[PDB]
RNA sequence: GUAAAUUUAACUGUUAGUCCAAAGAGGAACAGCUCUUUGGACACUAGGAAAAAACCUUGUAGAGAGAGUAAAAAAUUUAACA
RNA sequence: CUGAACUCCUCACACCCAAUUGGACCAAUCUAUCACCCUAUAGAAGAACUAAUGUUAGUAUAAGUAACAUGAAAACAUUCUC
RNA sequence: CUCUUACUUUUAACCAGUGAAAUUGACCUGCCCGUGAAGAGGCGGGCAUAACACAGCAAGACGAGAAGACCCUAUGGAGCUUU
RNA sequence: CUCGAUGUUGGAUCAGGACAUCCCGAUGGUGCAGCCGCUAUUAAAGGUUCGUUUGUUCAACGAUUAAAGUCCUACGUGAUCUGAGUUCAGACCGGAGUAAUCCAGGUCGGUUUCUAUCUACUUUCAAAUUCCUCCCUGUACGAAAGGACAAGAGAAAUAAGGCCUACUUCACAAAGCGCCUUCCCCCGUAAAUGAUAUCAUCUCAACUUAGUAUUAUACCCACACCCACCCAAGAACAGGGUUUGU
């Protein structure tokens, strides 16, 4: 009745040699994952119009800062795509929903510190637990097989992505630092009033509104930013750059997505459908992909001539 | 009232009238006193009125006890085992005659809220009303849209 | 601020009775192995660490004596040695604490 | 908010924090080991560690020798610091000291911690230890690894 | 087959269902037609809830409650069915669906003049 | 809304009472009682 | 047709009034306003008018797992033209 | 058709108005004489408390809330910090 | 101040010990409209609705506190002035 | 209704609501050429400035703006604040009175308590409004003067939501003065065909178009490792990580 954990009972020797079996059976398991196309894959539908593919889980490396041709400065938030792939496909009817959906799971963690149904889940699977899970809706022609991997590469330069996170949590807070009130004076006889909300209704209804804007937790909430650009991607780090900054912090996980903006609707026909497969691509990509307007690091001095 | 207080539904001691009435009063005990105006009523109802109430009720053992007391009291006992205790302080003869008569008409049961005015065992004749009594049948019991022979 | 109106033992026992308010069971107790007297899993066993705490302070003690005032740590290192025991090889040109016992089972000398 | 902020608020403001730490560093150099609230010796275990780095350095650094003046109280330990808890390490990169809990302490109920510098010639803290090997957990994957061995070399 | 349900009137223009979210601004008033189309069953649904009695048997008689938009019945829904309810409308035979014996039967009325372009 | 100002059925403005059907002819059948009164009364 | 009335004897409390209908006065043919007058109701019960002192029905007291009633529900839909 | 405490039905009947007024009973206490497991007839009177921001005492509620306290290590010698 | 921000101490929050005060008819203590001694958590018509802590907030409970000090009244007082 | 108390102006803070609309949208009429206007219908999503004197709400004035709307909410809101004014006890001036003392007068000064028991509420998860610039164009219009609309492009402000590459306050981090993202709709009328009424008639005639969204999709979605440790998670609790438990 008392708990357990995975090495309370263990003994000097065999703390390391666990640690090292469970370590190698991991990565053999990804490596077992790396040519989808011959291990009897899904068919591989055209892309037609209407049609919505898979998106990402990739982690917020950090900020970088690059230059357009013009002269305008950019920064870029460097998305890095870690043993991301494909978990289970749903179909439309079980679904309950009006599309089919396909769950994605990136970042790998340790097996020790998972539930026993999410473990033998993965043991059918195949494939080391992830940290996070996403839900992708798709349509039918866009099903991949569960247990394939998915890459930077599969979206490409110049397109536009919706990045959804959890946002910086700052805690309980009061009302300017939360909503932005301008609060009261510092002086002038104000008494041990500077920070508070000041009257939240009016007398006559005699209750407070549901949804007044009251000190409260703050972030730590699921927050997208739409239609940010893809300025360029590293096939050999698997890292996205995106226009602007995405929500929460620096090595979190974040969900990638084509972006859902009106403007920017039936612009995958140029896009890897329903994803990329580098084993299958008969060329192989260059280490750095670049949007046309992007000064790359190597390119001369800029001149306006 | 009726929340504060328990309650029974009718009903009789051995199905007592069916086949024969019997007297469910079984013994009465008097306890009066030689002095005390106290039971003054009850001396004089000793002296004429419960002997000519005994012969009526043979089936009845009457225990008078004179006994120093302050307060003169008849216990009933009922076939049914219930024991009830009534004062007689005070009480003209005439007043303790009629007490005792209604202690002999009684069954014994608990003067309590009896739930209903009556009781039967066999409410029903014709069969107790179900959801089908007046629904009529159909050709092979064939539901609501319901495909025969498919 | 002032109550309205007195609140009903009902109320106060819904509150104070809630399990939120009760003491948890502790599950990581456990019996020290060398003392046989109750251990937390994550904290030293408090019998044990008397015992080692009721040597080190004779031994502080005597390493008080020999010292015989404030400011005089010594520049070398320190072994103590108990009734029946000798300078070891390894012990030479070290400030030797004599202890009046023998050498306690789980004290391994080293 | 307090993301990323690694030191803890103790005593009286920043300089108070830095005496009271000083104090315990200064306690442990002459003793070797000290108890004292949880959160204070995890606070000063960093500074007793890099304490010992900058004995290392010798007593003719003079920055070192700064260094321990400051935070050694009591000057006659730091001969010691330089000529017997420095030599002590001097194969080692690190983890010269080790932290224990204990129990609360009786009157506050305080959360209590031990620390010692390693290798000192007083009796040694009932230490928690691994489950032998001859255990029938250890065992069952003492096979599994002989197994696995000998696969491999195969 | 609540979706085909028919208002006398013009109730369904004429009549509004109105809600309340609770945060200010919140009001909302949608006409039978607009709320038909957005659920097929509430109309039903709502007169339904209105007639029963307000006390705390209402939400577990909802319960026993099973609104279908079409024909469609699940299953196990149509293998308790015991009797069906007569219709408590009469629906009016359009002019096409009238037999030739019905409409010889009714006299023509006027003799229109031959002349008539009509 | 729809508030009647001060107290319902007394003052200046009031809450208009309608005269039902049945209201109508409860006093109609108490009429019709009296006119027979007044004809036995005239003999 | 009815059963009260006056007188004798001995006393207390009430003497800060509300709405409704009616006849008027004041105000502004305002007031849930103010002032008199005739009557009613209320300040006592029950039913009704949605909740309801003043509108309507109805009063004399208990029990009943009977019955006949009183007052008692709001109706209405519209512009052609020589 | 439904629908009152109106009316009828079976049995019973002093048993639904503030101030005020008339009347019939009565708890406990003491005294006279009875009574003698708690009474009777009378004579008396500090003779009856859901309410006076009542008086005294007990215990609740607010509440285990507001608030309050001991510089550090150590061999308890001593030393250190301020 | 535009227009606020960061940090330290206090308080704060949690653990341990000790342990008040005003307040309190009873409470099994929702929202909208209407009503009403005329501004309803308690009435009518609707809507909402498993139970139970902790931390905040100050719109309401015509919140607590002081038998309103303004105003009027009492054949109620007192101070001062005076032909 | 309330005097065994329902705290009295203006401001600060945060605002909820009505539409009889100040700006933005859509329309009919005009003594509407155009640009500006006037007037009415429809529309309450969004917005509706900063200063000088004054206690002021107002008012006057300065500079702007697409516009600086009208009202209700205990003349919203003091258990959130302010106390200049009004309206106690002091004092002066003019005036009244024999005096005490007084006057809608002016003037200087004058203590704003509460530890939250109950109700309500504490992330409406997420579609944006507006000005200006270029262009159309010196075009349509007009004697001339003057001078647009629609579409197209760019750049800003405000609002909402995020972030730290640089700059700035700063420095394992939190911030703005910095940077990034932001997507539907408005129903007034204007027109055909065509009856009652064999023309005609946009029709509370049957009907046809401008003319309409099941507002869209988006977000969220697994769970007895859990004693302990760490944490960009956090008041506690919860949550993430430990394959980083000498
Ligand atoms: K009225
Ligand atoms: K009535
Ligand atoms: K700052
Ligand atoms: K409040
Ligand atoms: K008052
Ligand atoms: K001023
Ligand atoms: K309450
Ligand atoms: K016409
Ligand atoms: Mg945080
Ligand atoms: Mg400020
Ligand atoms: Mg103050
Ligand atoms: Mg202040
Ligand atoms: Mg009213
Ligand atoms: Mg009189
Ligand atoms: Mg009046
Ligand atoms: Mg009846
Ligand atoms: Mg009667
Ligand atoms: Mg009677
Ligand atoms: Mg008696
Ligand atoms: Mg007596
Ligand atoms: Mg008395
Ligand atoms: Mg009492
Ligand atoms: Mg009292
Ligand atoms: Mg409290
Ligand atoms: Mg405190
Ligand atoms: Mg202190
Ligand atoms: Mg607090
Ligand atoms: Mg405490
Ligand atoms: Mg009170
Ligand atoms: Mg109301
Ligand atoms: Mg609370
Ligand atoms: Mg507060
Ligand atoms: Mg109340
Ligand atoms: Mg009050
Ligand atoms: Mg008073
Ligand atoms: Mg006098
Ligand atoms: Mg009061
Ligand atoms: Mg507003
Ligand atoms: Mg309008
Ligand atoms: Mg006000
Ligand atoms: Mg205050
Ligand atoms: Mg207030
Ligand atoms: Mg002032
Ligand atoms: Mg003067
Ligand atoms: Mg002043
Ligand atoms: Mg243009
Ligand atoms: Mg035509
Ligand atoms: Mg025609
Ligand atoms: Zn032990």
């Amino acid at each position: 009745k008392s708990g357990t954990w995975w090495d309370e009972h263990l003994s000097e020797e065999n703390v390391p040699f666990i640690k090292q079996l469970v370590s190698d059976e991991d990565k053999a398991q990804l490596a077992s994952k790396l040519c989808p196309l011959k291990d009897e894959p899904w068919p591989i539908h055209p892309w037609e119009p209407g049609s919505f593919r898979v998106g990402l889980i990739a982690l917020k490396l950090g900020m970088m800062p690059l230059w357009t041709k013009d002269g305008q400065k950019h920064v870029v938030t460097l998305l890095q795509v870690q043993d991301c792939h494909v978990l289970k496909y749903t179909s439309k009817e079980n679904c309950n929903g009006k599309m089919a959906t396909l769950s994605v799971g990136g970042k790998t963690v340790s097996r020790f510190r998972k539930a026993t149904s999410i473990l033998e889940f993965y043991r059918e699977l195949g494939l080391p637990p992830k940290q996070t899970v996403k839900i992708f809706n798709i349509t039918d022609n866009a099903a991949i097989k569960p247990g394939t991997p998915l890459y930077a590469a599969h979206f490409r330069p110049g397109q536009y992505v919706d990045v959804t996170a959890k946002t910086i949590g700052k805690g309980f807070q009061g009302v300017m630092k939360r909503w932005g009130f301008k609060g009261q004076p510092a002086t002038h006889g104000q008494t041990k009033t500077h920070r508070r909300p000041g009257a939240v209704a009016t007398g006559d209804i005699g209750r407070v509104w549901p949804g007044t804007k009251m000190p409260g937790k703050m972030g730590n909430i699921y927050r997208t930013e739409y239609g940010l650009k893809v300025w360029r991607i590293n096939t050999k780090h698997n890292i996205i750059y995106v226009n602007g900054s995405v929500p929460g912090h620096k090595n979190c996980l974040v969900k990638v997505k084509d972006s859902k903006l009106p403007a920017y609707k039936d612009l995958g026909k140029n896009l890897p459908f329903p994803t990329y497969f580098p084993d299958g691509d008969e060329e192989e990509l260059p280490e750095d992909l670049y949007d046309e307007n992007v000064c790359q690091p190597g390119a001369p001095s800029i001149t306006f001539a | 009232t009726a929340r504060g207080t328990p309650s029974r539904f009718l009903a009789s001691v051995l199905h007592n009238g069916l086949g024969r009435y019997v007297q469910q009063l079984q013994r009465l005990s008097f306890s009066v006193s030689r002095d005390g105006a106290s039971s003054r009523g009850a001396r004089e109802f000793v002296e004429r009125e419960v002997i000519d109430f005994a012969r009526r009720n043979p089936g009845v053992v009457i225990y008078v006890n004179s006994r120093p007391c302050c307060v003169p009291r008849v216990v009933a006992e009922y076939l049914n085992g219930a024991v009830r205790e009534e004062s007689i302080h005070c009480k003209s003869v005439e007043e303790i005659s009629t007490l005792v008569q209604k202690l002999a008409d009684q069954s014994g049961l608990d003067v309590i809220r009896i739930r209903k005015p009556f009781h039967t065992d066999n409410p029903s004749i014709q069969g107790q009303w179900h959801p089908f009594t007046n629904k009529p049948t159909t050709f092979r019991g064939l539901r609501p849209r319901e495909v025969q022979d498919p | 601020a002032a109550p309205k109106n007195r609140r009903t033992i009902e109320v106060n026992r819904c509150r104070r009775r809630n399990p939120q308010k009760l003491i948890k069971v502790k599950n990581n107790i456990d019996v020290c192995p060398e003392c046989g007297h109750l251990k937390q899993k994550h904290v030293l066993c408090a019998y044990c660490y008397e015992k080692v705490c009721k040597e080190t302070a004779e031994i502080r003690r005597q390493i008080g004596k020999q010292e015989g005032g404030p400011f005089k740590a010594p520049t070398i290192e320190t072994v103590v040695l108990y009734t029946g025991e000798t300078p070891s090889e390894q012990d030479q040109g070290k400030r030797i604490i004599e202890r009046d016992r023998k050498r306690p089972s789980w004290f391994t000398q080293n | 908010i307090s993301h990323g902020r690694v030191f803890r608020r103790m005593g009286l403001g920043p300089e108070s924090r830095i005496h009271l730490l000083r104090n315990l560093l200064t306690g442990l150099v002459r003793h070797e080991r000290i108890e004292a609230p949880w959160a204070r010796v995890d606070e000063m275990r960093g500074y007793a560690e890099k304490l010992i780095d900058y004995g290392k350095l010798g007593d003719t650094n003079e920055r070192a020798m700064r260094m321990a003046d400051f935070w050694l109280t009591e000057k006659d330990l730091i001969p010691k610091l330089f000529q017997v808890l420095a030599p002590r390490y001097k194969d080692q990169t690190g983890g010269y000291t080790r932290m224990l809990q204990i129990p609360n302490r009786s009157l506050d109920r305080a959360k209590m911690a031990v620390i010692e510098y390693k290798g000192n010639c007083l009796p040694p803290l009932p230490l928690p230890r691994r489950d032998s090997h001859l255990t029938l957990l250890n065992q069952l994957l003492q096979g599994l690894r002989q197994d696995l061995r000998q696969s491999q070399e195969a | 087959n609540t979706r085909h349900i028919a208002f006398s009137g013009n109730k369904w223009e004429q009549k509004v269902y109105s809600s309340h979210t609770g945060y200010p601004g919140g009001f909302r008033q949608v006409t039978a037609a607009q709320l038909h189309l957005r659920d097929p069953v509430a109309i039903v649904k709502l007169a339904i809830y209105g007639m029963l009695p307000k006390n705390l048997h209402r939400r577990t008689m909802m319960e026993r409650l099973h609104l279908f938009p079409d024909e469609y019945i699940p299953e196990d829904i149509l293998k308790n069915l015991v009797e069906e309810l007569p219709q408590p409308r009469k629906i009016p035979k359009r002019l096409d669906e009238y037999t030739q014996e019905e409409i010889d039967a009714f006299p023509r009325l006027w003799t229109p003049p031959e002349d008539y372009r009509l | 809304r729809g508030r009647i100002p001060g107290r319902q059925w007394i003052g200046k403005h009031r809450r208009p009472r309608f005269v039902s059907l049945r209201a109508k002819q409860n006093m109609i059948r108490r009429l019709e009682i009296e006119a027979e009164n007044h004809y036995w009364l005239s003999m």
